């Protein structure tokens, strides 16, 4: 898995990876991780699909009755308090790492990550999932805030894709949804028009040479292609 | 009582018995080799005893790796037993070191091995030279070791009963220039011209060669070429 979530001016990109695996069996290459708690506030979910399902449904439906309740929109900070409580409550039965993200009106657009402890945290941005081991020196070399929404929206696509390049446990599709003002967009973009992948990067083309002929030199020239 | 075993010096610091191997060696079939810029040739002369043998029958030329061979000279069975020790030592070199064992190298070691049977009571010397011949990362090399386990490198070379006759005529070629192409020919024409006749009424002429031609791979060169 892969999940992250990404601030820009007015709103919130949210991106995941779609592979779900039982080890090294894939059950489910098209799984949607970015999960809707009301209209602008979304979590994406990582570790156990059945435990954060079942919080997310319960977190997304009580916010539902508290929206009808007090007669107007959520905060994204009641959602990202709730799916804490939640999360703290459950913390030695679960697994469970959460980005709740999302877009209110009061405080524009915010990214909370509540990981496995069940800490919240609220950051510019955050990453979960196995695969985010591999995004964090990305972040730090390649992420510069103040971006606009479209450049968040690819930029979150190129992170998502260099980490399931990576994580054999992340894959797939991406898909990401933008959180703000206006109406969500989401996106999926397909494995095969991945903004990256290391069967397509060229300096991964040359064959490691591993296989030499049996030669009379030292001199490496080459795998052996061909048994003449 | 001064010559029974390798363990001892004569009074003149001589070692009787290696000398003694050595004439094992010089009353031998003749064996001839020349190292040229694109590769180094050997070739000896087989004395078979019998009209019936198969032809390849005592083969005195071995490989010893891709690159490199050794041609005996003397007792066979002794030198298929430093051939057999020229491998293990060709084998360790790219098991453990990952390279072609260079010639020199080569050459050093199954040098090491002969002269250590030359010092202890227990073993006899060998009775064989070998000539190797390798084109490793060296460059085309041509040693020879003798049965005192001395080592020399050469550009052409002659052992054996016509030896002091097929140096005079090795000593008419031009290493500089020649090539194996031109070798093969020569050494085996040599070989031809210093046999004896009513001695050793059955004879082939084994050659073999690493080359440029031949993808520095050690082979026997193909019988049309002699």
């Amino acid at each position: 898995t892969t999940i992250l979530a990404v601030s820009y001016n007015g709103g919130v990109v949210l991106a995941a990876d779609s592979r779900t695996s039982s080890g090294t069996y894939v059950v489910n290459r098209a799984s949607n991780k970015l999960t809707k708690l009301t209209k602008k506030i979304y979590c994406c979910r990582s570790g156990s699909a059945a435990d954060t399902q079942a919080l997310a449904e319960r977190v997304s439906n009580y916010l539902g009755s508290y929206q009808t309740d007090i007669g107007a929109g959520v905060n994204v900070a009641t959602a990202a308090n709730l799916f804490q409580k939640m999360c703290y409550m459950n913390r030695w039965n679960i697994s469970a790492g959460i980005i709740v993200a999302g877009y209110d009106p009061i405080n524009g657009g915010s990214v909370y990550s509540i990981p496995s402890g069940g800490s919240c945290v609220k950051l510019d941005y955050a990453l979960g999932g196995s695969g985010s081991i591999f995004l964090y020196s990305f972040f730090d070399a390649n992420y510069k805030p103040g971006m606009s929404k479209s450049e968040c929206v690819a930029f979150c696509q190129r992170a998502v894709a260099h980490a399931y390049s990576r994580d054999g446990s992340s894959g797939g599709l991406i898909r990401t949804i933008t959180l703000d003002a206006d109406e969500p967009e989401d996106q999926t973009i397909p494995w095969n028009r991945s903004p990256y992948c290391m069967e397509k990067d060229p300096k991964y083309v040359t064959q490691a040479t591993q296989n030499q002929p049996f030669s009379s030199s030292a001199k490496i020239t080459g795998n052996r292609m061909s048994s003449t | 009582g001064h010559d029974q075993s390798t363990d001892v010096f004569s009074a003149e610091g001589r070692v009787f018995q290696v000398e003694y191997a050595g004439k094992a060696v010089d009353n031998s079939s003749t064996a001839v080799a020349a190292c040229c810029k694109d590769g180094v040739v050997v070739a000896v002369e087989k004395v078979h005893t019998s009209r019936m043998l198969e032809k390849g029958s005592n083969n005195r030329i071995h490989a010893v790796d891709r690159q490199a061979g050794i041609c005996i000279c003397g007792l066979l069975p002794d030198g298929r037993a430093i051939v057999s020790r020229a491998r293990q030592e060709a084998e360790n070199s790219r098991d453990i070191f990952a390279t072609p064992i260079r010639g020199s190298v080569l050459a050093n070691r199954v040098g090491e091995f002969m002269h250590a049977y030359t010092t202890h009571f227990a073993y006899r010397p060998f009775g064989c030279s070998a000539i190797i011949a390798s084109y490793a990362d060296d460059g085309p090399q041509l040693f020879v070791s003798d049965p005192s386990g001395t080592v020399a490198g050469y550009y052409g070379v002659a052992l054996g009963k016509a030896k002091t006759v097929a140096k005079s005529e090795l000593e008419k070629l031009d290493f500089s220039s020649l090539t194996c192409d031109e070798a093969v020919g020569k050494l085996a024409s040599i070989l031809h011209e210093v046999h004896d006749k009513q001695k050793d009424k059955l004879y082939e002429v084994e050659v073999a060669w690493v080359c440029d031609k031949s993808d520095r791979k050690f082979v026997h060169v193909p019988a049309d070429m002699v």
